[PDB]
RNA sequence: ACCAUCUGUGGGAUUAUGACUGAACGCCUCUAAGUCAGAAUCCCCCCUAAACGUGACGAUAAGCGCCGCGGAGCCUCGGUCGGCCUCGGAUAGCCGGCGCGCCGGCGGGCAGAGCCGCUCGCCUCGGGACCGGAGCGCGGACGAAAGGGGGCCGCCUCUCUCCCGGAGCGCACCGCACGUUCGUGGGGAACCUGGUGCUAAAUCAUUCGUAGACGACCUGAUUC
RNA sequence: UGGCGCUGCGGGAUGAACCGAACGCCGGGUUAAGGCGCCCGAUGCCGACGCUCAUCAGACCCCAGAAAAGGUGUUGGUUGAUAUAGACAGCGCCGAAUCAACUAGCCCUGAAAAUGGAUGGCGCUGGAGCGUCGGGCCCAUACCCGGCCGUCGCCGGCGCUGGGCUAGGCCGCG
RNA sequence: CCCAGGGGUUCAGGGGAGUUACAGCCCCCCCCCAGGCAGCAUCGCCGU
C-alpha cells in the first residue's frame, strides 16, 4: 500500500520570514536565524500565500515508513519557528543528598564545571553547543537556565549536563544525585 | 516543486512501445503503473498503459470522467493539442532529430561544407571582439 | 591439547624481522609535529654514545620514600660536537606521501662531508659538489637558485636540513662523517626556508636544539651479538639435562596443523645490531667542550655547584675503549642503545 | 583512445563489472576519484565487510596472506581484478590497461571524464536505501592520506572552476557573435536547419 | 570514390564513369558486389552511350598499360553529356571529386546513404 | 578508413568447452541484435604484422599479413556476431581490432 | 644476571549501553528520517621490516654526454587507422544571462542522442572575407598530486586560408585483398658528418672490529 | 525399478550414483537439463507485478547447519467489537473512525568452536534478493541435414565384354 | 452525423449550480437489425 498524497500544513506567523532553497528551509525571527536542511527526507516543500505563509509538505507514492516523515518535516519547522520568537528555556535541577553540587558557568555561558559532585575531586567540563548559553538560575538554590534558538542544540546540551552527573557502581535508586531536566519551556513566555 | 501532473486529460507523449511518438490523453488512471488513454486525433485508441512510456507534457484538456472518443476527441480539438504541439520545441527537437537520421553522403557534404565555412566566419569574428574589447 | 598452565610468549611480534640493521646510523622515522605557533628549531642531533657513568643528586619529588635523599643514578656520555648544516630539503605533501621536491647544498663542503658521498676517498679524484658549488657563483646558477629557493616557499610544506658531524673533534678512526636531514618544526614555509638558508655552512650546538630537564628520545643500532640461539635470542627455558640431540632449543615449533612452522615460533638466528629507538631519555647535563677562556684551556665540565673540582667529564684513562671527550656532550639517565663510540640520533619527543 | 571516468557517485560492483568488461576487449580505462565511489548499504556494514576482509590472513607468515591495500583506488582495483581472470596471461593484460588513481591526478585533471549510469547511485539504488562512501570506508581501516587528497582536490576544483568561468564567457562571446554576423552566415544556417544539425 | 553510375554491363558489370574531367576516374567497369549505392540520382535518360562499350572493350588486353585515343575519345564523348547536367545540382562538383570514409562515430548500419 | 572497428571477443564457446573455428566480433557502433543484419555477409580481416616480408596483392612486400573472414550470423542480444575465418584466429588476437569491410555489399 | 640498571606512548569511527529531537499512533516513544555521549574490542599513530614500488640530488672514465627532425642505411618489437584543451554537483529539481531578485531554457539543441576536424592534387573567376593565414622560425606570461602546450598574447620573415560559380593540365594502370594513420614510431651494433661540453667511480687485495659462521656491514689508506 | 561398477559427454563451482543425454571422424543448424552483472558463451529487454533492510541479510533438486517459541519490523488475510444519541488517544473539551483477537509472507530474535575463508569467486540492495510470469538469447559426443570411415543387413547387382570381373573381385542400397 | 424522430430511468471518481443545468456516465423501449466503413484491423486461433 502506498498512498498517493500525504500532506501537512503549517502556520507561520507574521513575524517570521521564511525562505526555501530546495529543502533547505532557513527561519529568520527577532532572536536570530534558523538553519536546518532536510534533503535525506525526500518530500516536497511549498511555501503558499503572500500573507499568512504556510508550508505545505507534499509526500507522494510514500508506504508508512515514509509517511512518517512528514509530521517530523512539520514538527521541526515549528520548533525553528518558535525558536526564533520564544526561544527554548530548558531548566535544570541540582539534586543531592549530602554533597552540593557547585556548578560555575565559564567562557560567557559556553562551559559548565561541574564541583563536589558525590564528593568527587574530579572537576567535570561540559562545553555547550553552538548558540547554547547556560546559566545560574536566579530566585532558585541549584536551577540551571540553558537558552538558545535550536531545541536540538540546548536539548542535548542538557542532556551532556545530566549524563555527566552519573554515579557508578551504586544504586542509582538509592543514590539520585545529579543535575536532570525540570521543566522545558521558552524564553518568551505568551 | 512538480510541475506536470498525472491527471485526467493530461496529454501525454509516448517515449517507447508500439505507439512511441505519438500523444495520448489520460483519461483514466487504473492503477499506479498504469492508465487509461486515448488519443483520438493520433492514431492511438482507448487502452490501458504503463506510466513508464510516457512523458507528461504541458497540456491538459478538458475532458470528463470516462467520456467516451467523441467528447476525448472535442477537447483535443478544442485546446488544439496538435497545432500547440507541432510548435513547441518538444517536437521541433524531435523533426529536428529525424532529420538530421535521414542525411543521405550528399547532405553530410552539405552540412559538412555549411558547416566549416559557418564556423571559420563566427570564429573570426570572436577574435575581431576580443581585439575591438582590448 | 591446550597448554594446561598459561603462558605468555617469549618475544615481541612487533619487532620483527629480528635482521640485521640494512644502516649503520639510526634512522628518524617521524618528527615531532610542526607547530607554527612556536620559534623556529631543529628537532634532531647527531651524537657519539662515548661511556656510561653515575652521578649524585638530590631527588625533589613530593611523596616519595626517595624525596630530598641523594641517589646514585646510571648516566651516559654522548659526546655531541656541533654539526656543520649543507643542506636544504623541502617535502611536498602528495596523495602518496612525502616527496622530495628541491635539495639545496651549500656552496663550501669540506672534506670530512665529502667522504660520505665516496666508498674508496683515498683512491678518488675529490670532484663531488666541484661542478655544483660553481652555481652559487655563475649568474645563471644564482637565477637558478632563486627559483629553487622560491619553490621551496611556494609548494613545500616539511622543510628538512642536511646536517653532519664534524669527526676531525672526536678520538675514532673514522674520518667519514654522518649526513642526516632534521626537520624544522619553527613556523611558517616562508620562514623556515629563510632561517635554513641562513644556516648554512654554520655550525649549531647541541645547546640550541635540546635543553636541560629534556626528555628526548635515543635512535640507532644495538650492540651486534652475532648468531645466537633461541635460548639466548627469545629467552626460552632451557630442556633438562638429560635431553638427547640438544637442549637450549624450543621443544615443539608448532602443532601438526598448520603444517607449516608459525612466524610467531621462536627461531635462531642474528641477535643483535637491531634499529631501535627508546623514548623519555632525560638529559642531566649539557657539558661545554675544551674552550680556551683567558689564555688556558678550561677542563671543567664534570664539577656541580656543590663539587667545585677541577675535572673534565673524562674519567681516568678517558672512557674505555672510545677515547676522550673534549667536544660538548649530552648527559642522559640511564642506558642508551649501541656499542662504545656508537653513532646515535638525537630526537625530540613525540609527546608532550 | 582513453576511457576516463569518473568515479564519483558509482557503485562499486556495478561500475567494476563494467570496467572489467572493458579491459578485456583491449580498451584502457582509467577511473579518478575512487575515494567517490559509493556502495549500497549503510556504512557499518561495508566496514564490518572489511573489518572480516582484515582478519582472513595466513596464520603461519601473514607477509603471504591476502594483501589488504586502504587505498580507495586500490580498493576499486582489487574488486575489478575479482571480476578478472588475473592468473592467466589475458587477465593479467586486461589489469595493466586499468589504472585507478585516488583523486583526479594532473595527469587526467584537464579532461573530460565520462560517467556509466548503469553504475550510479541515483539509478541503481532507491533514494530512501543506506549507502557509504569509500573514502570514509578507506579513512577508517588505514589509509592515511584522505586530508591531503581532500585538499588537493579542493585546490583543483578552484583552478577547474576560474577555466569554466572563462569558457563561459567564451559562449557568450560566441553566441553574441552568431547575432553579430547573422546576416553573413544565414545561407549556412538554413542548411543546418533544413537537415536537423539545428533548430 | 564516388563514381557515377550508366550502365549495366552484359556480364552483371556495371559501367561506371567519375566522370574523368572530376575526379580521374576514366569509363570502367564495376562490380555491384563492391559498390555502395547511395540515394543520389541524376537525370542522364539524354545522355547516349556508344553501343561499343562492352566487356570486351574493358577486358584487359594482358609491357606497360597506356590508354588508347579510343578511350580517350569514348572519355570526352560521355563526359561532355554528364558535365552540363552535373553542374544543374548544386555542391555536385565537389562531392564527386570528394572521397568517402568512416570517422569517429559514424556507424554504417545507422547511415543512410 | 573504409572499415567498421570490430574487437575479437573470443571464439564460440560454452564454459568447458571452445570452438575455435568459430569467433565472436564485436562491432565498435553494434549494441543489438536487430542492428546485426545489416553486417550479416561482411568481409572480415585480421591484419598484423610479422617479421618475414610477405607477398602483398597490387604493391610491395611488406610485414603486413592477414586472415580473411565473414560475419555468418548474430550472437546473441548485444550486437555480438560471429564470424568464420579460413584460419582460426590466433589466441594474441583477443581484444584486438578486427577489420569489418563494407563489402559485399546490398545497399 | 629483575642477581645490577634504564625506557615502554597518541588519536579516530564506533560496540554494549544511556540519551536528544521526533513521528509512525492528536498522547507516548533513543529510531522510523536525523543527532549525542560512548569502551581492556576494532582501525590508526608510535614502533620493526622495506616491494619486478619509488623521489630529490651528487659525480659521471683516446673514450663519452648534449645539440644540426643527426643526413643517409642495416637488423628487430608492438599496437593502431581523426580530435574533444577539463566546473562543481543537484536528482522531491537543474542550467544560462543580467544587478537577494528578475528574465530565459528544460524529455537536457548553450544538447557526449553532442561538439570540433574533415574537395584527389597543381594553376586560374573575384562572386562572397579584412578567415591574414602559415613557421624544422626568435622572445614573454601560465605548470610541483605523477610540474604545461598540437596551446597562448607578443615581435618576425613569405604570399597565405576558407565557401559558392567558370577555364586548364595529371599514367585513366583496363571490376578485385594487406589501402587510408599515429610514423621523421619504440628498441638493438655499427656508420660515416659539425657545433658544444668534461676527463670519473665501483670492486679486489689490504686495513679497522662499532661487524661476522662464510658473504655482508662499520672504518683508514701519500706530502697542508 | 533405474543407475554406478563397465561410461565418456552438457549442467549441479567441485564430486563413481543426482538432472539432461549415452559416444565412429567432421561441417551447418536446433535444443535438452541448466543458464544469461563480471570471471564465463548468453537479457547492453527503456521485461511485468509485488515482497524484503538484515550491527550474524538472502540467493533455488541430490547438497553439504537449523528447531520449539517470539517481534507495536513490514505487508496481506480472517473473525469480531465500539463510533456524528459523538467513540479511540490526550487534557467536559477534542471531531473521525477506531479497537481486539487470530492467521499468513519476508525480515529479525532464539543462533556458541577452535589455521584465515567461502551464494564457487568478485560483488550485488530502482536487484546480481525471494515469489509469480513474458519475450529474447547461450551450448552437449543428444536431435535434424550433409561429407568421410567401418560394421551389419539386403531371398542386393554383375560370368551379357572408354572402363570392367585380383568373382577371396567389383558395384548398389538402408 | 449525441443519426434523427417520441421519450423513460438511474446512480456517482457529483460536471454546472444535488441528478444535466454552462461536462458527462449507466440501464431500458418503439421507428428502414437509421444508414454509411471497416472485420481478430485494444484483445485470439488456423490454413489444400
Ligand atoms: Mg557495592
Ligand atoms: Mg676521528
Ligand atoms: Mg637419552
Ligand atoms: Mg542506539
Ligand atoms: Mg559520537
Ligand atoms: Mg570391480
Ligand atoms: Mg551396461
Ligand atoms: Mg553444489
Ligand atoms: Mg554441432
Ligand atoms: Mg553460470
Ligand atoms: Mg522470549
Ligand atoms: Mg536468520
Ligand atoms: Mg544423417
Amino acid at each position: 500500500m502506498k498512498t498517493i498524497l500525504s500532506n501537512q500544513i503549517v502556520d507561520i506567523p507574521q513575524n517570521v520570514d521564511i525562505s526555501l532553497k530546495g529543502r533547505t528551509v532557513t527561519v529568520k525571527g527577532p532572536r536570530g536565524v534558523l538553519r536546518k536542511n532536510f534533503n535525506h527526507i525526500n518530500v516536497e516543500l511549498c511555501l503558499m500565500g503572500k500573507k499568512k505563509r504556510r508550508l505545505r509538505v507534499d509526500k507522494w507514492w510514500g508506504n508508512r515508513k515514509e509517511l512518517a516523515t512528514v509530521r517530523t518535516i512539520c514538527s521541526h519547522v515549528q520548533n525553528m519557528v518558535k525558536g526564533v520568537t520564544l526561544g527554548f528555556r530548558y531548566k535544570m535541577r541540582s539534586v543531592y543528598a549530602h554533597f552540593p553540587i557547585n556548578v560555575v558557568i565559564q567562557e560567557s555561558g559556553s562551559l559548565v564545571e561541574i564541583r563536589n559532585f558525590l564528593g568527587e575531586k574530579y572537576i567535570r567540563r561540559v562545553r555547550m553547543r553552538s548558540g547554547v548559553a547556560c546559566t545560574v538560575s536566579q530566585a532558585q538554590k541549584d536551577e540551571l537556565i540553558l537558552e538558545g534558538n535550536d531545541i536540538e542544540l540546548v536539548s542535548n546540551s542538557a542532556a551532556l549536563i545530566q549524563q555527566a552527573t552519573t554515579v557508578k557502581n551504586k544504586d542509582i535508586r538509592k543514590f539520585l544525585d545529579g543535575i536532570y531536566v525540570s521543566e522545558k519551556g521558552t524564553v518568551q513566555q505568551l | 516543486v512538480f510541475k506536470r501532473y498525472v491527471q485526467i486529460g493530461r496529454v501525454a507523449y509516448l517515449s517507447f512501445g508500439p505507439h512511441a511518438g505519438k500523444l495520448v490523453a489520460i483519461v483514466d488512471v487504473i492503477d499506479q503503473n498504469r492508465a487509461l488513454v486515448d488519443g483520438p486525433c493520433t492514431g492511438v485508441r482507448r487502452q490501458a498503459m504503463p506510466f513508464k512510456c510516457m512523458q507528461l507534457t504541458d497540456f491538459v484538456i478538458k475532458v470528463p470522467h470516462s467520456a467516451r472518443q467523441k467528447y476525448v476527441r472535442r477537447a483535443w480539438e478544442k485546446a488544439n493539442v496538435n497545432e500547440k504541439w507541432a510548435e513547441s520545441s518538444w517536437a521541433k527537437k524531435i523533426d529536428a532529430r529525424q532529420r538530421k537520421a535521414k542525411m543521405s553522403d550528399f547532405d553530410r557534404f552539405k552540412v559538412m561544407k555549411a558547416k566549416k565555412m559557418r564556423n571559420k566566419i563566427i570564429r573570426h569574428e570572436m577574435k575581431k571582439l576580443q581585439k575591438e574589447a582590448t | 591439547s591446550h597448554r594446561k598452565f598459561s603462558a605468555p610468549r617469549h618475544g615481541s611480534l612487533g619487532f620483527l624481522p629480528r635482521k640485521r640493521c640494512k644502516r649503520h646510523r639510526g634512522k628518524v622515522k617521524s618528527f615531532p609535529k610542526d607547530d607554527p605557533s612556536k620559534p623556529i628549531h631543529l628537532t634532531a642531533f647527531l651524537g657519539y654514545k662515548a661511556g656510561m657513568t653515575h652521578i649524585v643528586r638530590e631527588v625533589d619529588r613530593p611523596g616519595s620514600k626517595v624525596n630530598k635523599k641523594e641517589v646514585v643514578e646510571a648516566v651516559t656520555v654522548v659526546e655531541t660536537p656541533p654539526m656543520v648544516i649543507v643542506g636544504i630539503v623541502g617535502y611536498v605533501q602528495t596523495p602518496r606521501g612525502l616527496r622530495s621536491l628541491k635539495t639545496i647544498f651549500a656552496e663550501h663542503i669540506s672534506d670530512e662531508c665529502k667522504r660520505r658521498f665516496y666508498k674508496n676517498w683515498y683512491k678518488s679524484k675529490k670532484k663531488a659538489f666541484t661542478k655544483y658549488c660553481k652555481k652559487w657563483q655563475d649568474e645563471d646558477g644564482k637565477k637558478q637558485l632563486e627559483k629553487d629557493f622560491a619553490s621551496m616557499k611556494k609548494y613545500c610544506q616539511v622543510i628538512r636540513v642536511i646536517a653532519h658531524t664534524q669527526m676531525r673533534l672526536l678520538p675514532l678512526r673514522q674520518k667519514k662523517s654522518h649526513l642526516m636531514e632534521i626537520q624544522v618544526n619553527g613556523g611558517t614555509i616562508a620562514e623556515k626556508v629563510d632561517w635554513a638558508r641562513e644556516k648554512l655552512e654554520q655550525q649549531v650546538v647541541i645547546g640550541g636544539v635540546f635543553g636541560q630537564d629534556e626528555m628526548i628520545d635515543v635512535i640507532g643500532v644495538t650492540k651486534g651479538k652475532g648468531y645466537k640461539g633461541v635460548t639466548s635470542r627469545w629467552h626460552t627455558k632451557k630442556l633438562p639435562r638429560k635431553t638427547h640431540r640438544g637442549l637450549r632449543k624450543v621443544a615443539c615449533i608448532g602443532a601438526w596443523h598448520p603444517a607449516r612452522v608459525a612466524f610467531s615460533v621462536a627461531r635462531a638466528g642474528q641477535k643483535g645490531y637491531h634499529h631501535r629507538t627508546e623514548i623519555n631519555k632525560k638529559i642531566y647535563k649539557i657539558g661545554q667542550g675544551y674552550h680556551s677562556k683567558d689564555g688556558k684551556l678550561v677542563k671543567n665540565n664534570a664539577s656541580t655547584d656543590y663539587d667545585l673540582s677541577d675535572k673534565s667529564i673524562n674519567p681516568l684513562g678517558g672512557f674505555v675503549h672510545y677515547g676522550e671527550v673534549k667536544n660538548d656532550f649530552i648527559m642522559l639517565k640511564g642506558c642508551v642503545i649501541g656499542t662504545k663510540k656508537r653513532v646515535l640520533t638525537l630526537r625530540k619527543s613525540l609527546l608532550v | 583512445q582513453v576511457l576516463i571516468i569518473d568515479g564519483r557517485g558509482h557503485l562499486l560492483g556495478r561500475l567494476a563489472a563494467i570496467v572489467a568488461k572493458q579491459v578485456l576487449l583491449g580498451r584502457k580505462v582509467v577511473v579518478v576519484r575512487c575515494e567517490g565511489i559509493n556502495i549500497s548499504g549503510n556504512f557499518y556494514r561495508n566496514k564490518l565487510k572489511y573489518l572480516a576482509f582484515l582478519r582472513k590472513r595466513m596464520n603461519t607468515n601473514p607477509s603471504r596472506g591476502p594483501y589488504h591495500f586502504r587505498a580507495p583506488s586500490r580498493i576499486f582495483w582489487r574488486t575489478v581484478r575479482g571480476m578478472l581472470p588475473h592468473k592467466t596471461k589475458r587477465g593479467q593484460a586486461a589489469l595493466e590497461r586499468l589504472k585507478v588513481f585516488d583523486g583526479i591526478p594532473p595527469p587526467y585533471d584537464k579532461r573530460k571524464r565520462m560517467v556509466v549510469p548503469a553504475a550510479l547511485k541515483i539509478v541503481r539504488l532507491k533514494p530512501t536505501r543506506k549507502f557509504a562512501f569509500l573514502g570514509r570506508l578507506a579513512h577508517e581501516v588505514g589509509w592515511k592520506y584522505q586530508a591531503v587528497t581532500a585538499t588537493l582536490e579542493e585546490k583543483r576544483k578552484v583552478k577547474a572552476k576560474l577555466h569554466y568561468n572563462k569558457k563561459k564567457i567564451i559562449v557568450k562571446l560566441r553566441k553574441q557573435a552568431e547575432k553579430n554576423v547573422e546576416s553573413k552566415i544565414s545561407k549556412y544556417t538554413d542548411v543546418l536547419k533544413q537537415y536537423g544539425i539545428l533548430v | 570514390k564516388r563514381v557515377v553510375f550508366l550502365k549495366q554491363l552484359p556480364t552483371g558489370l556495371l559501367l561506371v564513369t567519375g566522370p574523368l574531367a572530376i575526379n580521374r576516374i576514366p569509363l570502367r567497369r564495376a562490380h555491384q558486389k563492391f559498390v555502395i549505392a547511395t540515394s543520389t540520382k541524376v537525370d542522364i535518360s539524354t545522355v547516349k552511350i556508344p553501343k561499343h562499350l562492352t566487356d570486351s572493350y574493358f577486358k584487359k588486353k594482358k609491357e606497360k598499360y597506356s590508354v588508347t585515343q579510343q578511350r580517350k575519345a569514348d572519355q570526352k564523348f560521355v563526359d561532355s553529356q554528364l558535365l552540363p547536367l552535373i553542374k544543374k545540382e548544386p555542391q555536385l562538383r565537389g562531392y564527386l571529386r570528394s572521397a568517402f570514409f568512416l570517422s569517429n562515430g559514424m556507424y554504417p548500419h545507422k547511415l543512410v546513404f | 578508413r573504409l572499415w567498421c572497428k570490430a574487437t575479437f571477443a573470443g571464439y564460440k564457446r560454452g564454459l568447458r568447452n571452445q570452438r575455435e573455428h568459430t569467433a565472436l566480433l564485436k562491432i565498435e557502433g553494434v549494441y543489438a541484435r536487430d542492428e546485426t543484419e545489416f553486417y550479416f555477409g561482411k568481409r572480415c580481416a585480421y591484419v598484423y604484422k610479422a617479421k618475414n616480408n610477405t607477398v602483398t596483392p597490387g604493391g610491395k612486400p611488406n610485414r603486413t599479413r592477414v586472415i580473411w573472414g565473414k560475419v555468418t550470423r548474430a550472437h546473441g542480444n548485444s550486437g555480438m556476431v560471429r564470424a568464420k575465418f579460413r584460419s582460426n584466429l590466433p589466441a594474441k588476437a583477443i581484444g584486438h581490432r578486427i577489420r569489418v569491410m563494407l563489402y559485399p555489399s546490398r545497399i
